[PDB]
């Protein structure tokens, strides 16, 4: 659920985001509340695209939208593998470990009989 | 607010500034500028609003008072008219102050709520993923019809 | 607006600029230019806009009146007819200015909307959807004929 | 606190400031502009907030005072009237004690609690997740309802 | 520690400071301040932290004592009424003594336990490792309830 990759980030000079903060009957609000709805519903489609200002004022530009992703590696351990050795260890106390593929099972019958 | 504690108001904000630098008239210009735009009469909650961009306007006016005039495009002086002789070098000054003003508003009313909403995550409140989800106008991932209409796509976002 | 007014709103605007400086004369100028573009008695709409650029205009003629004149050029100066010695050492400060003011357009009025619509993300709402998919002259991908037409691929992006 | 322990307080703190560069009128206005916003007779725990406030407005004020005036912008100057010559070349030094002031607030009240929660680590406290868990408008990953709604996926954050 | 000898050991550690530059009261106002914040007569522990804060405190009055006065903003001078002329050009140095006593507190007093705790790594102790794990508000990896809670999985940090 947490593998939040590819997620969408968007920049903004504060100066937009300040004013609509106090100035809620101001074009700044109006643009930050369509945002809000617009990148929510950003999904891939026929008509799917963002234009976005060119400007800058430093190395870095003031308006950018890059799709995040792990920076170095990810998890290592293969929990999977993990279970799956549990599971046997579990079902073996029982003789019902051939699941996970005169017998075991069939011994183990006649014990309790 | 009235119009007599607008300039009351204004002068002290801006450190004493005298009559000569900024009229009283030039005050009114932009304050009644604001009061029609934000009918002030009819909702009180815009003073703290109509205040700060009223002293903002006037920083501007001040920052071009400088300019059509002599002061702006001159950095040194020199007279002489015998043994007296004097040499000397706002422009720079109101240019600055202005950036600063526009990023420290508390400094005019702090009931202005400045800095709140920088960071936005959506799909993290109901109250905004409802809004969106219930919007007639609303065009989302799940109403992709392909080659042709098909009655297995919805056409609306709201769930039925 | 009438032509007594612009005159006196656009001196305020620009400092309390003086006569000599800009005349009467080349503010009409500018001012009928934008009237009959914009047709102002025909639609009101247009006051903000028409407003805003005879501002700029000005500004423009004000940088190239530095030009055309020895003030451009000169840089130092120095008068000795005695006694009496003066050195010194607008047309730089007005350019920053017109940058300025072409960024910051709620000087002259609030009701330019400006700043609207920076961001636009395509395939988010079907009013924007529908007006590209409706339109008969749009081609999009659903229409690749490849080597010669076939009657299994549509000739108009419109559904059925 | 009381209205003239302020001033006495202010000017110590600010290396024992005379009256012609910040007068007491203008202390007591920066003073009771946090009065009537923080309460201080309701709740007396805002103390040390409010008296940290007013003494940065009044820094504030300083450089703008700076400001409106022909110290800002000079940095020469040359008398002659004869044998007697002088020549000399706080605006800036102002801006810098700001910045500087914001960054040790304990000079002015050591109880002000500054630089406590720099770093934040979610997840980690029982308190902290369970205020989160417990919240009704919240929306976490476990609400993914899909195509259409389920009944074998919550609707509400809290467990049962 | 008694209120004289506060005044006694601050000068000589500030280099034999005069009495001018720095009052005794003003030395008092500072000592007192701690004095408070730290009951010295209940817990004569915090003599050295108490001493290490007054002196620190001084110095901090003594850069704003040469801000709101002339000496700060002035960085040349030329005097001449006659045959006599004198041209000479300490906020500035003020300034990085400061960033070095907050660097070597020893100066003031051996025994303030500067330098100890830099590095820590967690784990590697007993008595840290049984802290954190007692406490009854830690919440730790091995409590992930997952979709709905059962009772496989511990609530509390602590073994039974």
């Amino acid at each position: 659920t947490k593998d939040m990759g590819g997620v969408i980030e968007l920049k903004i000079p504060s100066q937009i985001l300040n004013k609509a903060a106090m100035d809620p009957s101001s074009p700044e609000a109006d643009m930050v509340r369509g945002l809000m709805s617009d990148a929510a519903n950003a999904h891939s489609g026929e008509q799917s695209f963002f234009m976005l200002p060119s400007d800058t004022k430093d190395n870095a530009p003031q308006y950018s939208m890059t799709l995040k992703g792990i920076d170095g590696m990810g998890k290592q351990y293969s929990t999977a593998q993990l279970i799956s050795d549990r599971k046997k260890s579990i079902l073996d106390r029982l003789g019902a470990g051939f699941i996970n593929v005169q017998t075991i099972h069939t011994q183990f019958v006649q014990r309790v009989n | 607010m009235t119009n007599e504690q607008v300039i009351e108001l204004v002068r002290v904000l801006l450190g004493g500034i005298t009559t000569e630098e900024i009229s009283d008239q030039t005050i009114i210009f932009f304050w009644t500028k604001w009061k029609l735009t934000y009918d002030l009469d009819n909702r009180p909650e815009k003073i703290p609003a109509a205040l700060y961009n009223t002293v903002v306007d006037c920083v501007r006016w001040l920052i071009v008072q400088e300019v059509s005039s002599g002061n702006s495009s001159i950095r040194e002086r020199f007279e002489k008219i015998g043994d007296e002789t004097i040499s000397v070098k706002s422009w720079e000054s109101w240019k600055d102050f202005l950036d600063w003003l526009e990023l420290n508003p508390d400094y005019i009313d702090p009931s202005l709520a400045f800095n709140s909403s920088l960071v936005i995550i959506g799909g993290v409140r109901k109250d905004e993923f409802f809004r969106v989800k219930n919007n007639p106008n609303s065009y989302n991932g799940f109403m992709e019809q392909g080659v042709y209409p098909t009655p297995a796509i919805p056409k609306q976002s709201a769930w039925p």
